[PDB]
């Protein structure tokens, strides 16, 4: 929608080759980055895209680049392993978002958790007021940490809340098998 | 200072350059050299390199605008 | 406990702590030398064997504290060959 | 047209590494250069130019 | 003669003020970061010469040494245009300024790693450590990080050397003494580290003192040298000998050139 | 006048690339600023792609440029282009008609642009030879008659004017030159060096000795006659052998 | 000291010249010219210098 710089977090994982997603919670993720990317460019062609990973080890697979088609063959390539590395995955992606390779836009992160995150709150709460200070706004689309783990992330964007350039938002769907149309919201 | 100006004139005359063949030395920096595209010069040269240790049979290598041997 | 000075040793130290007898050791170096656990000579004119060291000697301590010392001895020496050289004209080797 | 005209020499001898014998017909015997984008590989001794 | 080795690394002097220029005008520097970038070159046999290099961004965090910022896609494209004008350069290696190590060094080596198995890193610091050459090459593969004393020198192109100049025993002795005093700092360290409980337990450091000074020196002291003396005072009084006839020989030629200028003044009515 | 201003890392890197070029033209493009129309600064400059045929007024590529700057300002160093240089290899410095062309184009584009030429097969003497460009734009080309003098340059304009060529030192750039040389390596240079003279000694002595044998006959030969050329060239020769001898002595 | 110094510079600059053919007189003559037969080249009558 508006003029904005997104950097994409891609959970690449043990969790997201299982079948309790139809068919491979890969695929289901690929389609809604997919939606994403097509919408969002289509408003203009000023709009960026960076890819990182919130899992593994942290890597920023791609800077930003207004082309949908880097975005389309990393995910191909991949049979996900990995643990979960979201406290650094953040900073990363945080860095990043400063200095371009792009234009100068807004920043939001657009993220899928699709595996169980548990954090140290505290230390959290003090990134995510340090974040708040640069006016940095993180989506987090979750599932897979419902219905088997913690809403830790409840309190994630709460805290971050105190405005709505800031006040983000938690897409919330069940672990059970859901297909991208409600995980595009 | 003295040093420096000596470093100047190697310079002054560089690559390409045009043979000739010596003919004779006419006097102290004199000398008669027969170009081998055929024309003969009287022509000056630098002091820089001994003079009677310089054969009668010896190409040189003189400049072409100036036909001075190098 | 300093430098060497020698490592010039005769056998008949040797025998006496190994306890095995004067010609045992001259073979036994000769076998000990083979493998290279001795680097060394041997000297027949005095029935002696000059080492050649190169033993670890794994963990010194008390060497080391010793070698802090005499290093610091060695700074000196060279700073008062160099005090000279200051003094007199400049090095040029043209 | 605008294009350079090319002379036809041979090289008699290799003196430098930057300096070679060749006999042209612009004018008679020189010492000429040689340009840093050629190969070593095309120095072979006594060859046309 | 001057030190070689089997993998030799020759930098231009180019290439070292790019770095003094990269530094200043980047104008990040007070910040206190690393200033790291990629080297360009030319390489043969075993040679590297490092023929260029170009400044790479980075930006790593200032409290964090996992969080750090470095994009590949720009080394692509870059590379791509230095290929279309110059195809003599290869990718040799890279620089970080120093004068310190970091952990992370290891994490810009495997990507460089990947391009070319041997990757330089050249800890360049023009802040002067060192009074001799302030600028130090290792080669470094992991196993962990290793390094390499690889010589470094200064070779030039024809141009480049030309361009330096417009611009603008003693030498041995006072860098001799500098290297005793380097060392003699590490054993006041190590004491104090072996006295404080700190990692160092290295085997090999003891090791390599204990057989350097059972040789001992001998531009100082006698100690060990007085046996070798004996030989050596003969060898020096020879060259003394062969020394003295050539001054004689010297003073001669002098006395001709006198004689001639004499002459010529007196006959002349004397003028100098 | 004008003063243009190079800086001292950057006649270096013009060296080097212009030389590759030879003998064929290479441009590229000047960066730097302008502090009024009286001081030119040449921070850097890039080089754009190369020509066999020769430098063209059509020969400029928009991609590659634009591209290049993106990604110098990404580094952290943008400025505007200045003006533009081209080679001339020994086709003399004056400008070909054809570069002149050229030359308006990018005047067009500018309110002034500098030309830098370089000759760099010229530039193998061993010190520099550089020449900087402009066209005659009068102001201060107006400044064998008086009213003839002021009229001939109106009337005419794009007659050859260069212009001065200068540069400003920088501390930090001269000093790392003295360190490139010393009469880390150089610690342990010096020290074989004096070691590896007294080995080779035993053969130096001998080549020492043959050549003061030879020398001595030939001075009273040539004491008789006048002088020549020889005589001087073997009485300096020793001169030199000896001073040999007191390195090898100094190494102990 | 001085003197020698101030001859080397000179020396740079004059260098840049042109030269001069050799020939052989075949005979003088009145008019104050020579004729004279330059060896690659043809005759020619000149006009005698100064000196």
């Amino acid at each position: 929608m508006v003029l904005e710089s997104t950097m994409v977090c891609v959970d690449n994982s043990e969790y997201m080759r299982n079948g309790d997603f139809l068919p491979t919670r890969l695929q289901a993720q690929q389609d809604a980055v997919n939606i994403v990317c097509h919408s969002k460019t289509r408003s203009n062609p000023e709009n960026n895209v960076g890819l990182i990973t919130l899992a593994n080890d942290c890597e920023v697979l791609t800077t930003l680049t207004p082309d949908t088609g880097r975005i389309l063959s990393k995910l191909h390539t991949v049979q996900p392993k990995g643990k979960i590395t979201f406290c650094t995955g953040i900073r990363v992606a945080h860095l990043a978002l400063k200095h371009r390779q792009g234009k100068n836009h807004k920043m939001r992160i657009i993220a899928f958790v699709g595996s169980p995150v548990e954090d140290n709150e505290k230390d959290l709460v003090k990134l995510a007021k340090r974040l708040k200070k640069e006016k940095v706004n993180v989506d987090i689309i979750n599932f897979g940490e419902e219905e088997v783990n913690t809403e830790k992330l409840t309190a994630f964007v709460n805290t971050l809340n105190g405005k709505d350039g800031t006040g983000s938002h938690l897409v919330t769907v069940p672990p059970g098998p859901s297909l991208a149309d409600a995980l595009i919201s | 200072e003295f040093l420096h100006a000596q470093e100047e004139v190697k310079r002054i005359q560089s690559i390409p350059l045009v043979i000739g063949q010596f003919l004779e030395a006419v006097d102290q920096n004199t000398a008669i050299v027969g170009s081998t595209t055929g024309s003969n010069y009287y022509v000056r040269i630098l002091s820089t390199i001994d003079r009677e240790l310089l054969k009668p049979n010896a190409s040189v290598a003189l400049h072409k605008h100036s036909n001075a041997l190098v | 406990t300093r430098p060497a000075n020698h490592r010039q040793l005769t056998f008949e130290e040797i025998a006496k702590s190994a306890k095995i007898t004067v010609n045992e050791v001259e073979l036994l170096v000769m076998k000990a030398l083979s493998v290279g656990l001795v680097k060394g000579s041997i000297d027949e004119v005095d029935k002696r064997v000059h080492m050649t060291w190169v033993q670890p000697r794994v963990l010194d301590l008390q060497q080391i504290k010793g070698m802090k010392d005499r290093l610091e001895f060695w700074c000196t020496d060279v700073k008062s060959m160099e005090m000279l050289v200051e003094h007199q004209a400049h090095d040029i080797l043209t | 047209l605008q294009s350079v005209g090319q002379i036809v020499g041979e090289v008699l001898k290799q003196l430098t590494e930057e300096k070679f014998i060749v006999k042209a017909t612009n004018g008679p015997r020189y010492v000429v250069g040689c340009r840093r984008q050629l190969d070593k590989s095309k120095l072979k001794p006594g060859t046309r130019v | 003669m001057p030190e070689l080795a089997v993998q030799k690394v020759v930098v231009h002097p180019l290439v070292l003020l790019s770095v003094v220029d990269h530094f200043n005008r980047i104008g990040k520097v007070g910040n206190q970061k690393r200033v790291v970038g990629v080297l360009l070159g030319s390489w043969q046999k075993k040679v590297l010469d490092v023929s260029n290099s170009f400044a790479v961004p980075f930006d790593e965090d200032d409290k964090d040494d996992s969080v750090w910022f470095l994009d590949h896609d720009y080394l692509e494209n870059m590379y791509g245009m230095f290929k279309k004008v110059n195809a003599r350069e290869r990718i040799v290696g890279w620089y970080h300024t120093g004068p310190k190590l970091h952990k992370n060094d290891i994490a810009i080596n495997e990507l460089m790693k990947r391009y070319c198995p041997n990757s330089v890193l050249v800890i360049i610091d023009v802040k002067p450590k060192d009074l001799g050459l302030p600028t130090e090459a290792y080669i470094s593969v992991e196993e962990s990080k290793t390094f390499e004393h690889v010589t470094s020198e200064i070779g030039a192109e024809e141009a480049e050397e030309v361009g330096v100049e417009h611009l603008l025993r003693i030498t041995n002795q006072v860098h001799g003494l500098k290297g005793l005093n380097s060392k003699l700092l590490d054993i006041r360290s190590y004491l104090e580290k072996v006295a404080t409980g700190k990692l160092p337990i290295n085997h090999q450091i003891i090791y390599q003192l204990q057989d350097v000074f059972n040789l001992l020196p001998d531009v100082s002291l006698q100690e060990f040298v007085k046996a070798f003396y004996l030989k050596t005072n003969d060898q020096m009084v020879v060259v003394y000998l062969a020394s003295l006839i050539r001054s004689v020989v010297a003073l001669h030629n002098l006395i001709n050139n006198k004689i001639a200028n004499r002459d010529a003044e007196k006959k002349e009515g004397q003028e100098k | 006048a004008e003063q243009v201003y190079i800086s001292s890392l950057a006649l270096l890197k013009m060296l080097k690339h212009g030389r590759a070029g030879v003998p064929m033209e290479v441009m590229g493009l000047m960066l730097g600023e302008f502090v009024d129309d009286y001081t030119v600064r040449v921070i850097d400059v890039f080089a754009m792609p190369q020509s066999g045929t020769g430098v063209s007024v059509e020969a400029v590529d928009p991609v590659f440029q634009a591209k290049m700057l993106d990604m110098l300002k990404q580094t952290g160093r943008p400025e505007m282009v200045v003006g533009w240089y081209h080679s001339h290899p020994g086709f003399g410095c004056w400008l070909s008609g054809v570069d002149i062309n050229t030359q308006q184009s990018f005047e067009a584009l500018s309110e002034r642009a500098v030309a830098v030429v370089v000759d760099p097969i010229q530039s193998v003497k061993g010190k520099v030879v550089i020449d900087a460009f402009r066209l005659i734009n009068a102001n201060m080309m107006v400044l064998l008659n008086k009213p003839s003098i002021q009229a001939l340059i109106h009337g005419l304009n794009r007659h050859y004017y260069s212009i001065t060529i200068n540069y400003r030192k920088n501390e930090l750039e001269q000093k790392m030159l003295l360190n490139l040389h010393k009469k880390y390596s150089e610690h342990c240079k010096h020290n074989e060096s004096v070691v590896k003279e007294m080995l080779e000694l035993a053969k130096n002595y001998n080549k020492a000795v043959e050549e003061e044998d030879k020398m001595t006959p030939e001075q009273l030969a040539i004491k008789n006659v006048g002088k020549q050329d020889p005589k001087r060239h073997l009485e300096e020769h020793v001169d030199v052998l000896m001073t040999s001898n007191i390195v090898q002595c100094l190494a102990a | 000291l001085n003197a020698k110094v101030r001859l080397l510079r000179e020396e740079l600059q004059l260098l840049q010249e042109q030269g001069s053919y050799v020939g052989e007189v075949v005979r003088a003559m009145d008019k104050k010219k020579v004729l004279v037969k330059v060896h690659p080249e043809g005759k020619f009558v000149v006009d005698v210098d100064k000196n």
